[PDB]
RNA sequence: GGAUAGUGGCCUACCAUGGUUUCAACGGGUAACGGGGAAUAAGGGUUCGAUUCCGGAGAGGGAGCCUGAGAAACGGCUACCA
RNA sequence: GCGGUAAUUCCAGCUCCAAUAGCGUAUAUUAAAGUUGUUGCAGUUAAAAAGCUCGUAGUUGAACUUUGGGCCCGGUUGGCCGGUCGGAUUUCCAACGGGGCCUUUCCUUCUGGCUAACCUUGAGUCCUUGUGGCUCUUGGCGAACCAGGACUUUUACUUUGAAAAAAUUAGAGUGUUCAAAGCAGGCGUAUUGCUCGAAUAUAUUAGCAUGGAAUAAUAGAAUAGGACG
RNA sequence: AGGGGAUCGAAGAUGAUCAGAUACCGUCGUAGUCUUAACCAUAAACUAUGCCGACUAGGGAUCGGGUGGUGUUUUUUUAAUGACCCACUCGGCACCUUACGAGAAAUCAAAGUCUUUGGGUUCUGGGGGGAGUAUGGUCGCAAGGCUGAAACUUAAAGGAAUUG
């Protein structure tokens, strides 16, 4: 009767088989190959800070039309360049090349937002403030 | 169901019920077991001897009549061959398509045959070598069974 | 289906099969309820009175239904011969 | 293992403080010490009718049986003197309810007063380490041949 | 080939009952088999069986009632460890009042209820309800 | 169909199944005394044969094998059992 | 035989050719110290355990050793490397 | 999915919702997931049966060998009485389990040591017309296990038990004011003290120890080199 | 690597068609097509359905085998043969009708006997692309065969049926 092996003493086919076919598991193989340590601009851990390089504007795809505000950071432990976005309305006006900020992931699982092309980030905190809080008012941003 | 092929045909001999009698049969165990040396005498084998003991005598199954099997009675007078007679016509047999490749290179459907019955041959003797019939490490090999059926 | 103290509970113990003893469920609109009178004697076809089978709508869609009833009314006293217990 | 010669090392192989005066005339010339390891292994006559040495012998050497008690069935008897027995065992699984065939190999000192080869059955007796790799000494074979005579020639 | 003979004898017996019938001949019977039979046949789940003899392995002719939903086997003959014949009749047994799981000790092929109260556990052929 | 006597079938019925399928399994072969008034005794023949048998004492023939029952020789006679 | 507190290829002489492996040896990886345990709640499982207790290892890296019942010790010495 | 002029998604006001000394975001894992499937997946056409056959390792592998009948022994619940000053035991009763006998039936085996149990009985009998009842020694039970000799086909499974750290976990007891905890505490003559505790369960593979003899393997006597004496 | 080389004919060349026409149609025709001795190992190599075993339902055809009949026909003197007709039975290639039953359906005597989930065993799949790509190994004279990833990307891609 189809599939598997039924008896008593074929345990180990049984583990074998689950370890072969584990591996079609699109998480299993990422924790196994330590995909995260390897690829992945963080270390695997789940914030980074970095240094902003330049302020790009991302045009937005389709079927929406915008620009969306971003930036480009080198992320200190690693010298890996990365895009980032700068979520809510003006905070690009925040932030000035060679400025330091904190980059944590989208939530998506790696894999990019919305109509945002290739940005698995999103901005948090600049200079050692936060977005939140200067977007607001509670904080103002420190001198140099 | 058929080992080296896919035919299924179920077909057999349907033994009777009586395991003794016929009691239309006389004669005796002494008398036909006479006839079973004196015909493997002539050097029949046992099969070949209970199909001559059915169809010209009275011999219904010869295990009955007399109390043993036709190759036991055979062994016990000192008339069993060298291997079990089922092995030897299997090799026989592999020798025959053998020659006939051996002339004629081009017949790939000899080729796989040769391959059906040398594969039943090995996993026969292996068979009979697990129950001492034949020595441990007895083995088929072309180059020697060709001198060996005959 | 009784209960804690003897008490009948659950409604609706429902009917059967005279042929297989299977439950005759209530969507089951092809079963079949046959009343067969009782008749006295000079022929006399007695009303309302009647020896009665049941048979589940399973059993007359796979056909059995004739030889079922030939059996049953007969191992009862209502046929002679017709049916064989043996093919 | 052994077989032949007994005094054919470059030492002279004796039991140890086991004397024999050569001022008292002897009939048997060599007097020879046993025990029995106990635990009812009988201590087989070839131990004492022997004139073997052996000092991992359980019987006529230095070694004691204690711990563990283990019988494998013997896979290979090339070296002299020492055996390897696999040990047949049988191993559970719990997500799968199920077992797995496994196997562990064993190498066990045998001493001349058994004559083993390969596919008996054997009980080995653990000892002390008496090389790199034994730390278990034969002691008593529930084989025989396994069905060898039974194979000559024709009728 | 054949490997379980049982679950050849519990199978077309299932199949005879869906088909609405009264009777199986069931090939080749075993020891096993007749004992399996003789559990069901105490609880009800049967009526009368007979050992026809052919002079080989065996017939049976069953004869069945219509009390009988499902008869299976359980096919590896796991080891049940008493404590955990709880667990499978809770797998596959149609409620905790009636029905059976049916196995094999050392003392007997017994229904799980009477294993329980001999106090004996062992391997588990199949099961009834 | 539906409820029937597995266990008592009828003769005609089971005359017809296969060989192998009756209640209890059985062959339908024969035996009979075979004789050529050439000679006075008879011999004992299969209804089914593969050899060709020869009589007593006589050369003869009896039977030629075929693919089923032998076909006995010629002009002869039998009886069954 | 030597060495050791002592068994043992531990080491040395002589001699032999063995030992393990698809029942996965051998090799590679581990962002691997092991365990008691932790998280998740039908059940079967899955993931985790540097970290209050037990065991092991280490004291920048290696090796060597003095004292001593006990250390191959580092809040001991000695050398080399950083 | 909203936003290109009356935006139910944006920026705000108002109002309203949810959790609330807390609530969002990111990353990881777990449940959802029968989308890793032993339980328990799917494979004609959705992802998926090697072009075909042989074949080793591996897995798997028909049936059958003490079954049926008879007799005792003593248990643990439950009914109907309750005798008795909530619970009690005899007999009436079924029911479910344990042991041991006899049936053609090794229980390893001799050699004593042991005897608890009757075929015994030696007297008789408390007492319901007596096999209802046990003390009681001189003919007649082995196995219950001591210990010495002589020998023992291999396993799997299952049972009960031993050996077993605490903390964690499950869980009992106890009013930390409650509670997470803690393992305390409680009574009086609170003026010379009385006292309950500090449980239990789990602890699984392997090793040990005991019972079982179904299921599944191993081995046995065929060139008899068979078995008893 | 030899032989063969009638035919049809990758390539090439041409006549036309066309906006173009490297094509479709027409002509010439190299390789090839055939054969020997070696290679290669892939096809929608298909029933897109692993193998052994059991069970579950009706029907008429047909291929092979066998058994039965005071069947038909062949004439001779009746047989014996032979071909044919009827019944049955194993084993085949298939079709028909139902569906208890299965399925997302189309359908399916297996694709049934499955949440009432265990007969034995092999193999493969785990959203779509990236891609049967890169890389290493191995086979091959070559062309290529086998084995065979990831980064990144993406909300679908896909199946069956329905109405337009
Ligand atoms: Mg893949
Ligand atoms: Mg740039
Ligand atoms: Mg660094
Ligand atoms: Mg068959
Ligand atoms: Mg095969
Ligand atoms: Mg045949
Ligand atoms: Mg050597
Ligand atoms: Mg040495
Ligand atoms: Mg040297
Ligand atoms: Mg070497
Ligand atoms: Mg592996
Ligand atoms: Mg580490
Ligand atoms: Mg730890
Ligand atoms: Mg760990
Ligand atoms: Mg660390
Ligand atoms: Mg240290
Ligand atoms: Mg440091
Ligand atoms: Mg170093
Ligand atoms: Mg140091
Ligand atoms: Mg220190
Ligand atoms: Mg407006
Ligand atoms: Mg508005
Ligand atoms: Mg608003
Ligand atoms: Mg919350
Ligand atoms: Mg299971
Ligand atoms: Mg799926
Ligand atoms: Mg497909
Ligand atoms: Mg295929
Ligand atoms: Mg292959
Ligand atoms: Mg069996
Ligand atoms: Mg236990
Ligand atoms: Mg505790
Ligand atoms: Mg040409
Ligand atoms: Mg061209
Ligand atoms: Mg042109
Ligand atoms: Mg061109
Ligand atoms: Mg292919
Ligand atoms: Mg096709
Ligand atoms: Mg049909
Ligand atoms: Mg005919
Ligand atoms: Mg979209
Ligand atoms: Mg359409
Ligand atoms: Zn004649």
């Amino acid at each position: 009767g189809k599939g598997k092996p039924r008896g008593l003493n074929s345990a180990r086919k049984l583990r074998v088989h689950r370890r072969n076919n584990r591996w079609a598991e699109n998480n299993y193989k990422k924790r196994l190959l330590g995909t995260a340590f390897k690829s992945s601009p963080f270390g695997g851990s789940s914030h980074a800070k970095g240094i902003v390089l330049e302020k790009l504007g991302i045009e937005s795809k389709q079927p929406n039309s915008a620009i969306r505000k971003c930036v480009r950071v080198q992320l200190i432990k690693n010298g890996k360049k990365v895009t980032a976005f700068v979520p809510n309305d003006g905070c690009l006006n925040f932030v000035d090349e060679n400025d330091e900020v904190l980059l944590a992931g989208f939530g998506r699982k790696g894999k990019a937002k919305g109509d945002i092309p290739g940005v698995r980030f999103k901005v948090v905190k600049v200079s050692g403030v936060s977005l939140l809080a200067l977007w607001k008012e509670k904080k103002e941003k420190p001198r140099s | 169901g058929r080992m080296h092929s896919a035919g299924k045909g179920i077909s057999s001999s349907a033994i009777p019920y009586s395991r003794n009698a016929p009691a239309w049969f006389k004669l005796s165990s002494e008398s036909v077991i006479e006839q079973i040396v004196k015909y493997a005498r002539k050097g029949l084998t046992p099969s070949q001897i209970g199909v001559l003991l059915r169809d010209a005598h009275g011999v219904t199954q010869a295990r009955v009549i007399t109390g043993n099997k036709i190759m036991r009675i055979l062994k016990s007078n000192g008339l069993a061959p060298e291997i079990p007679e089922d092995l030897y016509y299997l090799i026989k047999k592999a020798v025959s398509v053998r020659k006939h490749l051996e002339r004629n290179r081009k017949d790939k459907d000899a080729k796989f045959r040769l391959i059906l019955i040398e594969s039943r041959i090995h996993r026969l003797a292996r068979y009979y070598r697990t129950v001492a019939v034949l020595p441990p490490n007895w083995k088929y090999e072309s180059a020697t069974a060709s001198a060996l059926v005959n | 289906m009784e209960n804690d103290k003897g008490q009948l509970v659950e409604l609706y113990v429902p009917r059967k099969c005279s042929a297989t003893n299977r439950i005759i469920k209530a969507d089951d609109h092809a079963s079949v309820q046959i009343n067969v009178a009782k008749v006295d004697e000079e022929g006399r076809a007695i009303p309302g009175e009647y020896v009665t089978y049941a048979l589940s709508g399973y059993v007359r869609s796979r056909g059995e239904s004739d030889d079922s009833l030939n059996r049953l009314a007969q191992n009862d006293g209502l046929l002679k011969n017709v049916w064989s217990y043996s093919r | 293992s052994t077989e032949l010669t007994v005094q054919s090392e470059r030492a002279f192989q004796k039991q140890p403080h086991i004397f024999n005066n050569p001022k008292v005339k002897t009939s048997k010339r060599t007097k020879r010490w046993y025990k029995n390891a106990g635990l009812g292994f009988k201590t087989p006559k070839t131990a004492i009718e022997g004139s073997y040495i052996d000092k991992k012998c359980p019987f006529t050497g230095l070694v004691s049986i204690r711990g563990k008690i283990l019988t494998g069935t013997v896979v290979s008897t090339k070296m002299h003197r020492t055996i390897v027995i696999r040990r047949a065992y049988l191993h559970y699984i719990p997500k799968y309810n199920r077992y797995e065939k496994r196997h562990k190999n064993v190498p066990v000192h045998v001493s001349p007063a058994f004559r083993v080869q390969v596919g008996d059955i054997v009980t080995v007796g653990q000892c002390r380490p008496i090389s790199k790799t034994v730390r278990f000494n034969v002691v008593k074979v529930s084989a025989a041949a396994a069905k060898a005579n039974k194979q000559f020639a024709k009728f | 080939t054949r490997s379980s003979v049982l679950a050849d004898a519990l199978n077309a017996i299932n199949n005879a009952e869906k088909t609405g019938k009264r009777q199986v001949l069931i090939r080749p019977s075993s020891k096993v088999i007749i004992k399996f039979l003789q559990v069901m046949q105490k609880h009800g789940y049967i009526g009368e069986f007979e050992y026809i003899d052919d002079h080989r392995s065996g017939k049976i002719v069953v004869q069945l009632n219509g009390r009988l939903n499902k008869c299976g086997v359980i096919s590896p003959r796991f080891n049940v460890k008493i404590g955990d014949i709880e667990k499978w009749t809770a797998n596959l047994l149609p409620a905790r009042q009636f029905g059976y799981v049916i196995l094999t000790t050392s003392a007997g092929i017994m229904d799980h209820e009477e294993a329980r109260r001999k106090h004996v556990s062992g391997k588990i052929l199949g099961f009834v309800y | 169909v539906l409820v029937q006597d597995l266990l008592h079938p009828t003769a005609a019925s089971e005359a017809r199944k296969h060989k192998l399928k009756t209640l209890v399994q059985g062959p339908r072969s024969y035996f009979l005394d075979v004789k050529c008034p050439g000679c006075l005794n008879i011999t004992t023949v299969f209804s089914h044969a593969q050899t060709a048998v020869t009589c007593e004492s006589c050369s003869t023939i009896l039977c030629t094998p075929t693919g089923g029952k032998a076909k006995l020789s010629e002009g002869t006679s039998f009886r069954r059992k």
